[PDB]
């Protein structure tokens, strides 16, 4: 087992990482689906080699492997959506985001290096509940944390991985960088918080109507930085057809096994969205969850960056195609 | 989690709050 | 609903044969086929899934194939613990449905039956009523055909038959069909007929009495 | 082992109602889907619907809607078919199964069955008419007597012959309905030389009506 693990870094700190081309990992219309384990991995440092990340903080190959390797098995197996395709997928759009979305040319290097970090580990051990959940069942979780419960659990796991031996891709930061890394990251993986995203959205969609919004200033940024995250983390629904597709079928999953948590421990009626029973009304509650959470996002997000638009197109294009299955 | 009594509903029946 | 039809009833088959069992679906359901095996009295049994997989425990005998519409149960060196009902069913989508079963029974030498006619009772005559039996004991195989004449007329209606299941012991078949009556109409006749026709003879059995004799 | 054992066979009248069990043992009903499927004499299995114990929620096909209703239990392990208003065309064998939540019908585990019958009979005890050959001088070997038992309600009635004695050679037919009453007949084949020097008997009794008729087979009518 923890040879298996040892093994598994032989193997891939001795690997040719192949061109960002190669992987199409700059696509937004990118898909994980026939990627293997290694290869996966393999991108994730594509990823920080091409932001250079990896030359402009003296990161050892050595390290790097051992610590993404470490994220990846800190994500559950058993969890259906919730696990390290969804962290991948989300740091791959992170990833494209910042280069075809041409955002880079927008943020510090200090910046970027934590929005990557934290895409990757936004979601670390998420045992495939959500904060509701969690709180109304009195999970310890819920004693130790006050708000934003699994976010706040998913970063202390973030940090406890980056203070881990061998892992510390971030040795070669001044204490004053490092310090501030983290902040930001803290900030990131906080932000994936869906409550947040809703109770700070109103504000940055008005400076994007009033014409005002401008990244220069410091506030406007970190607040951009937040949205960014949420766009990324649920990046999944801008996908084509046959992937939102089946994606979906997992959210699905882990939702209804909620349900049946929520009826079978809790003794309570679980939501519609989460109530297994209720599969025939997946398509509407998926049309006003777009209608509700995303295409306001995906659009503001086009304001800041054009080239962002796939992302919007994508989104309506399923919401296109939940809307006619919903009726039949 | 304390948002506008209306936003609620809408809240809830995805998975937030 | 989607119609699961096995077309054979019953099959004779034989310890050591390899046997098969179809069944057809009116809709195309993929894989999405089980096949289970039930004795009398006792729960059904899970054999096959997804139309060629073998359930846990299920000896290696057992085999399935098809998909789409045309799926086919087959049993390899049968056994005599084989002999049961199997019935496939299909779970692509609601309601789930099943076929109506196909039963594996003993094969043996053909055996003529043996036929047997008796008059109404004197007692059940006080009664008013006038049943008139007929039995076609231990044949061989179960096909058979049983035709009433009363005065030498055939008579349809008022026929019952009854069959017991294959003999555990002899593996034959056995049968009774009775002509009910009223007295009345019983008495209004004279010449009462059971006629079997069955692959062991090519002269049909024959058996009859005339009620003023007797 | 994995189990579902099911209630005994009843026996009730039209326009009544009964409650059928299904007990899981070696395993836990929970996160299965417990499901109810019928079977008609000389018919195929016919699926009734599903009730999901873990939180009571229950699906029925349109033709047993007000008809079955499901209910369970997860600490007792026991699922519950109720049948109302009934009528001779629910008369069937009726089984439980169960199947994984997830699995979208694979059916591992199934009950014996329990079979309904439904009539608006009252008891009735049968009358046993004796079954002899004519003399109708032919000569011939083995001689087959018989035993007609007719109108009696409900089943069963049981036939031997001799008291027991005579076993080879009898065959004792299904009983089969006729308008709301059963009848049945027993043949009984015995060397023609050992009948009627030797006296045959069948004896028939219905425990239903508290009834045991023996009937002598004797030469003539
Ligand atoms: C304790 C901390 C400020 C020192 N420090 C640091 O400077 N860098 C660059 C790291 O990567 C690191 N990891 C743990 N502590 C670290
Ligand atoms: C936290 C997450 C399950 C929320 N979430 C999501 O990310 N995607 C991609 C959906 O399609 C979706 N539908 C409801 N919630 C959803």
């Amino acid at each position: 087992s923890h040879m298996e693990e040892t093994r598994e870094l032989q193997s891939l700190a001795a690997a040719v990482v192949p061109s960002a081309q190669t992987l199409k990992i700059t696509d937004f219309s990118f898909s994980d689906f026939e990627l293997s384990d290694l290869e996966t991995a393999l991108c994730t440092i594509r990823m920080f080699t091409d932001l250079n990340l990896v030359q402009n903080f003296q990161m050892k190959h050595e390290v790097l492997c051992r610590w993404i390797l470490s994220v990846k098995k800190n994500y559950r197996k058993n969890v259906a959506y919730h696990n390290w395709r969804h962290a991948f997928n989300t740091a791959q759009c992170m990833f494209a985001a910042l280069k075809a979305g041409k955002i880079q040319n927008k943020l510090t290097d200090l910046e970027i290096l934590a929005l990557l970090i934290a895409a990757l580990s936004h979601d670390l051990d998420h045992r495939g509940v959500n904060n509701s959940y969690i709180q109304r069942s009195e999970h310890p979780l819920a004693q130790l944390y006050c708000h934003s419960i699994m976010e706040h659990h998913h970063f202390d796991q973030c940090l406890m991985i980056l203070n881990s031996p061998g892992n510390q891709i971030l040795s070669g930061l001044s204490i004053e960088e490092y310090k501030t890394t983290l902040k930001i990251i803290k900030q990131a993986i906080l932000a994936t918080d869906l409550a947040l995203y809703i109770k700070r959205r109103g504000e940055f969609f008005e400076l994007i109507r009033k014409n005002q919004f401008n990244l220069e200033d410091p506030h406007q940024k970190e607040l951009f930085l937040a949205m960014l995250m949420t766009a990324c983390d649920l990046s999944a629904i801008t996908k084509p057809w046959p992937i939102q597709q089946r994606i979906a079928e997992l959210v699905a999953t882990e939702f209804w096994e909620q349900g049946d948590l929520e009826r079978t421990v809790l003794q309570q009626q679980p939501i519609p969205m989460m109530d297994r029973n209720k599969r025939d009304e997946l398509p509407k509650l998926q049309v006003g969850f777009i209608d509700f959470v995303c295409t306001q996002l995906y659009e503001a997000l086009t304001h800041v960056s054009e080239d962002c638009f796939p992302l919007l197109d994508g989104c309506r294009k399923n919401r296109q195609k939940w809307q006619a299955l919903a009726e039949q | 989690e304390a948002f506008n009594h209306l936003e609620l509903h809408e809240l809830a029946q995805y998975g937030i709050i | 609903d989607i119609v699961m039809t096995q077309s054979q009833k019953f099959m004779s088959t034989s310890v050591g044969d390899r046997v098969s069992i179809t069944c057809k679906a009116s809709q195309n359901v993929g894989t999405a086929v089980a096949w289970y095996q039930q004795k009398p009295g006792q729960s059904p049994k899970l054999m096959i899934y997804s139309a060629s997989n073998r359930y846990t425990g299920v000896p290696d005998r057992f085999t399935g194939s098809g998909s789409g519409t045309d799926f086919t149960l087959t049993i390899s060196n049968m056994q005599s613990e084989d002999l049961a009902d199997y019935f496939c069913q299909q779970y692509s989508s609601y309601p789930l449905t099943f076929g109506a079963g196909t039963k594996l029974e003993l094969k043996r030498a053909d055996a003529a039956p043996t036929v047997s006619i008796f008059p109404p009772s004197s007692e059940q005559l006080t009664s008013g009523g006038a049943s008139v039996v007929c039995f076609l004991n231990n044949f061989y195989p179960k096909d058979i055909n049983v035709k009433w004449k009363i005065d030498g007329s055939e008579r349809q209606n008022g026929v019952l038959n009854s069959a017991t299941d294959q003999d555990s012991k002899d593996s034959t078949y056995s049968m009774s069909s009775t002509l009910t009556l009223t007295k009345d109409e019983y008495e209004r006749h004279n010449s009462y007929t059971c006629e079997a026709t069955h692959k062991t003879s090519t002269s049909p059995i024959v058996k009859s009495f005339n009620r003023n004799e007797c | 082992e994995v189990q579902l054992q099911q209630s005994g066979a009843e026996v009730v009248r039209s326009g009544a109602s009964v409650k059928l069990s299904c007990t899981a043992s070696g395993f836990n009903i929970k996160d299965y889907y417990i499901h109810w499927v019928k079977q008609r004499p000389e018919k195929g299995l016919e699926w009734i619907g599903w009730i999901d114990p873990e939180i009571g929620d229950t699906e029925y096909v349109p033709k047993f809607q007000g008809k079955a209703t499901m209910t369970a239990d997860t600490s007792s392990n026991t699922a519950y078919l109720q049948l109302s208003s009934l009528t001779s065309e629910d008369t069937a064998v009726y089984y439980c199964n169960a199947g994984h939540d997830y699995d979208r019908g694979r059916f591992p585990y199934w009950g014996q069955g329990t079979l309904v019958t439904v009539s608006a009979a009252k008891t009735t005890p049968p009358s046993v008419y004796p079954l002899a050959p004519g003399s109708a001088a032919q000569t011939n070997s083995m001689v087959t007597l018989g035993c007609l038992v007719k109108g009696y309600f409900p089943e069963p009635v049981t036939v031997t012959w001799n008291s027991g004695s005579l076993s080879s050679g009898v065959h004792t037919f299904p009983a089969v309905l006729q308008s709301d009453l059963y009848t049945l007949s027993s043949s009984v084949t015995v060397p023609s030389s050992t009948w009627p020097s030797e006296t045959v008997t069948c004896n028939v009794a219905h425990p239903a009506s508290s009834t045991k008729v023996d009937k002598k087979i004797v030469p003539r009518d």
